[PDB]
C-alpha cells in the first residue's frame, strides 16, 4: 500500500481506538472520497479511434 | 392589312409588336461549422496536500 493510503488508514484506526466513532465515519467517507470505491489491479494500454 | 379599291386605290397596313423578358434568381448559402475539443490530461491534488 501507497504511504498515503496507509497513513489514512492508520488515522482512522486511531479514531477507533479512542472509541469517537462519529470522526471515524466522517474519516472513513473522507478516504472513500479521496482514494475511491475500487482499487485497478490490471489495465490495458492502448489507444482507440472512431 | 391589304386593301386595293378599283385596281387603282393601294393600301397596306403592316403592324408588329414583340416583348421579349427574362428573369433570373440565383441564391446561395453555405453554412460550416467545425469544432475540435481535445482534453489531454486530467491533474488533480494528491489527497495528502498541505
Amino acid at each position: 500500500l501507497s504511504l498515503g493510503f496507509t497513513k489514512a488508514l492508520m488515522d482512522i484506526c486511531d479514531q477507533l481506538e479512542k472509541n469517537q466513532t462519529k470522526m471515524a465515519t466522517y474519516l472513513a467517507e473522507l478516504l472513500i472520497l479521496n482514494y475511491g470505491t475500487h482499487v485497478i489491479t490490471s489495465v490495458d494500454a492502448g489507444a482507440a479511434l472512431v | 392589312t391589304e386593301l386595293a379599291l378599283f385596281s387603282r386605290v393601294n393600301g397596306k397596313f403592316s403592324t408588329e409588336f414583340q416583348r421579349m423578358k427574362t428573369l433570373q434568381v440565383k441564391d446561395q448559402a453555405v453554412t460550416t461549422r467545425v469544432q475540435v475539443r481535445n482534453r489531454i490530461y486530467t491533474v488533480k491534488t494528491t489527497p495528502t496536500s498541505e
